[PDB]
This record gives C-alpha cells, structure tokens and sequence, in this order.
C-alpha cells in the first residue's frame, strides 16, 4: 500500500552545478533517500582521471624541464585535476605538443573521437623560452573512488618505464552534494515532500546520468538484503601440490637470451613445466635454434636444478 | 598561507635565508623553474659591467632533518620588481609570507 | 571526559520540549520515540520500567 | 657442512668465495631515487658509472 | 614476501594470545596491562580509552 | 571587528552553525562552531617512531 | 564500474521475536548507508495494526477512576499499546473486553473475531480486585504505517502500528584478505510478535526497492 517517487525538473545553472528535484516523496522518505543518496553520490560514482604520465626529457617528479617555469612535481599535480570525459574506451593515452613562450592549456591536446576536454582553459604549465618545447604521453584510465599512486605498485612485473610518472588518481566527478527537502503539497494529498538535491560536479557527469547509477547500486546492495539465506562459503582448499612449484613460473624467470626468449613464445611454451618436457630432439626443428642457440638453454636449467626433457604423467592439475 | 596571521610572517620569511630576495630592482628577462634573470633598472645599475642580476634557484634538496627544501619562482615573465622584493618562495613560505 | 559529558547531556532534563508528559510502555519504545525525532532526549516523562 | 655440501651438489651452486654486503632499501620506507654521487680515492681507477 | 596467505595465519596465532602494553613512567602495576590484539591498518597502537 | 567581518562575509555572528551527521543525515542539536584554524603537521611522523 | 555485494551472513536469533544478524563485507561507507536507511524504514514507515482510540464504559475522561481496578486509566492505555494486533482481510476491527470477577483480565478474555488474531492472549490488560468489579469497553484498533501518538489527533491511545519494538545498527570493520577497511553491518531488532525479524527485514528492504522503481536499469 505504498507510493513511489520520480524526478521532475532537473535545473542546471552551470556546467558544474544543478538542482535536481524529486517530487513524489512520502512523509520522511525525504531525509531517508536524501542522506542515503549523498552517501552513494559522494563516493561510489564512476570517474576517469589521469593515471600515469611520461614526459619528454624528465626522469622523475623531482626535476626541472629547461625553459618551463613549473617543476615536474607541479605539472603532475596539475594533471590530477585535468577534467576529461571518454566513452567507449577504458584507458586512452592522449598526446600533448606545443612550443614557444606560451601557456599550454588543456585545448592544446590532440582530440580522439571519445575525448571531451570539459574545460580547455585548464592550465597545465607555462613555457618560457622561444624554442623550448615539451611533449608527453598522458594516460587516462577510469575507475572508482581514490586509488593513490603508492598502492599502484604491487602488481609490478615490469612497470620499468622510468619515464612514466604516476599521479595520484582522483577517480570521481562529485565535488560536493547537498539535499534539502522542502515540503511540497501536490494539490490533493495530506502531506508529501520535495527533495532538492543540489550538486556540484567537475563537469563530466550530467546530473541525471549520475543519480540513476546511484540508485542502481542501492538496489544490488538491497538485493541481498531482501531475503537472508544465512549464506557462507565452501572453504577447505587443497593441501596437495604434486610437482615442485618451480614448474609454475613463467619462462622469463629463466633469464635467457633474446633469440631464445621469443623462440619459446613461438613453439608454444610459457610455463617451464613444458620446457622441462621437451627433449633436445624437439629443438633443432624449432624455428631458429642451432649450435650456439641451444647451448644457452641447457645452462640456465642446470643452475635452478632441473633438466631438459622428462615426464610427469599429470600436467597441469586441477581446478 | 595562514588565513589568520599576525603581520610578522613577511619579516620571518625574508630575513630567513630560505627565500630568494631581489638584489637590485628591475624587470625580469627570463624565468625558469631553475633560475631568474633581472634586467636592472638604470638608477640602481652600476656604471660598468652593466648587465643583469641573475638569481640561481635552489632545487629539491636534503635538509638537516631530512625534510625537503625547495625554492619556487613567485614572479612571472616581464613583471616589475623593485629592490628588496620577494623573488622566489622557499619551503613553507608563500608569496613572501611565512606559511609553516 | 568525552564519555561522561555524553551521559550527562543525556540523563538531564529541561523545562519544556518535545515529548513533554507522555507515557510509554517501556525503555524499548522510549528509544523508538527519540530516534525518530518525535521526542526530545530531555523531557519529563512517565514510563514503565522494570 | 655436509648437508650444505650435499645441497650444493644436488642443485649445483658454485658456493662463492665472496660475501654480499650491498646497500639495500630499509624495510617499510619507499621512494624515488633522485641523485647518485661517487667519491673515489685519488689514484684508484674510476669505474664505468663513476 | 608478505604473501596474502599469511594474514589469515597471523589471525590464528593472534587470537587467544595476549600482548603486554606499557606506557612511559611505570608507576603502579597497572602501568603494564595485558590486552588481546586486534589487527590494525596503520602504524599506531589503538588504546582502549578507559585504560 | 571579528563579528563585523562576519557580517560582511554574510556568516552568523555566533561563529556557530548547525551541522548534520554525514552517516545518519540527521541534524546535530545545538549550533557548533566551525571556522578556519591554521594547523601544522609536526615531524613526529608515525612511520619514523614505529 | 562493478560493485561488492556481501558474503557470510549469520542470523543468530534469541527468542522468536528478537534476532541479531551480522553481515559482512560491505564497501566503504555501505554499512552506515544501508544501516541508517533501513533503520528509518523499520521504525517510521512500517505497516502495522495497533490500538488507536478507546471510548470507556463508566467514565468519559482519562483522569477518572473505575471501581474494581488498581491500574489507572493511563496505565491500561499503555497496556493497549503493548497489545499486538494483526488484521487479515479487514482493515479495521474493534473488540469488546467482556470479563469480570476476581483476577487479572488477560487477552484470551477478549472476543475472538473472524478477522482478529491476538498474538499474545497472555498479555495482561488490567487486574480486577475483589467482589464483582464490572468492566466492558470498546477499543478500536486502526491500521497505519508508523507510530502515531494520541496527541496528533485533533478532531485516545498512542498508536504503535509498526511491528518493530527496537532497532539499532552497529557498523564495524571487516577485512577482505587484501582489503584494508570494509564494513561489517550488525542489525539487531525486536518485534511485537506479529512478524518474525527475519521476514520483517525482507519486506522492510523491499519497501526501499519499490521507491527506486523510477531510476533502476
């Protein structure tokens, strides 16, 4: 025996700021949905923001480009707030190029079909010597909330590009949210209420798009709330590894020559549980292996304690 | 910068070496995150050797207490500065005021 | 300190505020009255207690 | 010792005549290298990087 | 290696295993007290306010 | 002079406003003071003491 | 992009009316948002049937006395709030309390109607003293969403419709293997017996979903 709300006039007043209104609200649901939406609007909203950046002739955040009046540590801290919007893509690497005594704005980038520089005046840095010239590979991803620079090295496994300066990721386009429910009487109804949710964007979410994907989460969360199946997990994982784990590491770890490194890509051999079981027979007939080419592989398997070509009637188990 | 101040912050910033204070008044020829060149006014400029005052800035470097002491330019290209003007902020100084 | 200032403000009374003079079945529904903004934390009230 | 000797023989490590004394980064602190200096005795040959 | 598997082990060894907390000038026997440890993200010790 | 500069800023002379708990969303009883206080971080940083 | 939905949820119930549910691991801040938003709906806007008005037999006013009962008039009004009523197809039923003689008047001593179900016939309404002591009154149960006081009727018993006697949510930290701070949401609820806590939450949450029927995809 209940009602349900909907969204009447959404009233922009700036690209950044707008009061969206929700008319059919019952007594008190105003503050109920109002607070519980601010909570999910200020946090969980999707957002894209620059993640890594490589710049022409600079090695770390703490140096000085010739003929620019910012320091790399400042230019990065300028990019953190560069407000972009992209569509079909998930990570896009923009390119920046400009010379000559002149403020390099956001407009000075190059456009991709999905890139919309929602503020092209945004200062990135200033050049200052006639023929001083910068170029950079700015890389933008898109995630949820606040992924600070530091936590973005534990996946390492060759992020070596010394040039790539990582910037703290502020993946969100909410700046500040504020609801106020003023009472609103539809002509006949005892007392219903309004809900003006005044909000402050960075420019790259159109209010309605947001407030919808906000309510969506609340559902999936409340989805498990409806019934309560006492649910738990299977657990008790497996305690029986057969082979030595060494046969589960990729062939990179073998630290071998380049002509021999791509050659195990070719003949289909990633884990060393396959290099372990391929005899010398198998090896002259493989693309580009010879007298000098295969002596290399019998020597890095010796140091770690394995041999070439044997068996294991059970490879690889089992999930 | 302190929203609530006392007035001393400019005296402490300048008189402490951490900031880069203009030797002679003039106009800026070149501004780099590295250095600042001041084309001296005629009045203050000595007769011979003529030339310009060139202030080389201190960039990211270790302090006694392992904090970082880094100077930044607080003027822009071709701006008028007079003798005894603030030319570059130290660490924990803003625009000539002491911002701890 | 913080924690005692808490209880004091709680178990204290003012002359006239929301909830003045009503009667409630027990402590359980006294909270129910407050959390929903119907009653003031400090208002003179008869309640059944055990 | 024996069991170390047997172990070296099973996995074939050339038990070196040199100890490891390298300067490594203290546990828990993490940052970016911004400068390297090398001071060499007068009359010892400057190595490559130096 | 700080393999994630270990965290689940540490919580076992931590459970019924008190630790002793002691603060600067040990004046009475209550200057050392024994607590049950609760794992914390952060580098500070969290101290129950009543103690 | 402070109260007068609060008038020009169009802010209450009390120095206090009402606030709302970000979790429950409901009002905080009594006005609370809000304002701007210059604050320092001293170099007794935790990950040096631990 | 994609989100986190919880796993491991243990309802440990003490008595049939009361129950304590723990439910981890919620995203950061999702314990308080779900917790508080569900507390409001459980407490304020929850369909129930309670006693609203009482017209008495012997005396017109709520500051009078009935011969043969040591419980004051204001006392029995409270007992009425503590009677749990649930109507079936009927939206409003009114019962007659016909009982007399030496001893407590329980709730099994009320008229048993077709669309009437008294969830605690043991509930003590008032005691009767010696000799005869006559009491029969008309007590009108009403249907509504919430807790509606007797005072809000301008043109009488406080109406405690909703089945919820008490609700509190406790949000504590939960870790997911390599996640640092997640929420563990503990809801504790007591009811008037007209619906068990486990099901109470179900429809409680369903209510909030119905209000979003305008935005979800």
């Amino acid at each position: 025996e209940f009602l349900k709300p909907r969204l009447v006039d959404i009233e922009q007043v700036s690209s950044t700021h707008a009061k969206v209104t929700l008319e059919p609200l019952e007594r008190g649901f105003g503050h109920t949905l109002g607070n519980a939406l601010r909570r999910i609007l200020l946090s969980s909203m999707p957002g894209c923001a620059v993640t890594e950046v490589e710049i022409d002739g600079v090695l770390h955040e703490y140096s000085t480009k010739e003929g620019v009046q910012e320091d790399i540590l400042e230019i990065l801290l300028n990019l953190k707030g560069l407000a972009v919007r992209v569509q079909g893509k998930d990570e896009v690497i923009l390119t920046l190029n400009k010379s000559g005594i002149g403020p390099v704005t956001a407009a000075d980038i190059t456009h991709d079909g999905d890139v919309e520089i929602v503020k092209p005046q945004h200062v990135i840095c200033h050049l200052t010597d006639e023929n001083a010239s910068i170029s950079m590979r700015i890389k933008v991803q898109r995630g949820r909330g606040y992924v600070p620079a530091s936590t973005r090295i534990h996946s390492e496994e060759d992020e070596r590009p010394i040039g790539r300066l990582l910037v703290d990721a502020c993946y969100s386009p909410v700046e500040r949210i504020a609801y106020n429910v003023e009472a609103a009487r539809v002509e006949q109804r005892t007392d219903l209420d309004k809900l003006v949710i005044e909000m402050e964007t960075n420019g790259t979410i159109d209010p309605e798009e947001a407030i919808r994907r906000a309510a969506t989460i609340l559902a999936e969360q409340l989805e498990a709330f409806v019934d309560l199946r006492d649910v738990r997990q299977p657990e008790v994982k497996e305690e029986k590894p057969e082979f030595d784990p060494i046969l589960l590491r990729p062939v990179d770890d073998l630290e071998l020559t380049v002509r021999s490194a791509n050659c195990l890509k070719a003949e289909a051999i990633h884990y060393i549980g396959d290099l372990v079981q391929r005899t010398e027979v198998e090896l002259l007939k493989t693309p580009n292996l010879g007298k000098k080419s295969l002596t290399e592989i019998k020597d890095v398997l010796a140091s770690r304690g394995l041999s070439l070509g044997m068996r294991l009637e059970n490879w690889p188990p089992a999930s | 910068k302190p929203l609530v101040g006392t007035g001393m912050e400019r005296a402490v910033a300048v008189d402490s070496g951490v900031t880069a204070v203009a030797k002679r008044g003039g106009v800026v020829q070149y501004v780099d995150a590295s250095r600042i060149v001041i084309k001296v006014n005629e009045d203050e400029m000595y007769p011979g050797e003529a030339g310009i005052d060139i202030y080389n800035l201190t960039k990211y470097t270790r302090s006694n207490q392992n904090t970082c002491i880094n100077q930044m330019p607080c003027v822009s290209l071709g701006e008028p500065v007079e003798r005894g003007d603030v030319l570059a902020d130290g660490p924990s100084t803003d625009l000539g005021e002491l911002a701890l | 300190q913080d924690v005692v200032l808490g209880l004091y403000y709680m178990t204290r009374d003012c002359v006239n505020a929301k909830g003045e003079g009503m009667v409630l079945t027990g402590p359980k529904e006294a909270e129910r009255l407050y959390r929903s903004g119907l009653a003031s934390l400090h208002a003179r009230v008869k309640v059944r207690i055990t | 010792t024996p069991e170390e000797k047997l172990l070296r023989a099973i996995f074939g490590e050339k038990a070196s005549d040199v100890k490891d004394s390298s300067l490594r980064v203290p546990n828990g602190v993490s940052g970016t290298v911004i400068d390297v200096q090398v001071f060499t005795r007068d009359g010892v040959e400057k190595d490559k990087r130096a | 290696r700080e393999e994630a598997v270990v965290w689940d082990i540490l919580d076992e060894v931590i459970r019924e295993h008190p630790v002793l907390l002691n603060r600067a000038p040990t004046l009475h026997r209550l200057g050392i007290q024994a607590f049950e440890p609760v794992l914390i993200e952060g580098k500070a010790i969290q101290l129950h306010p009543l103690v | 002079e402070i109260k007068e500069l609060l008038k020009l800023g169009d802010l209450p002379t009390s120095g206090q406003i009402r606030l709302y708990d970000g979790r429950t969303g409901e009002q905080f009883e009594r006005p609370v003071t809000v304002g701007y206080m210059y604050m320092l971080k001293l170099n007794h940083l935790v990950d040096d003491k631990m």
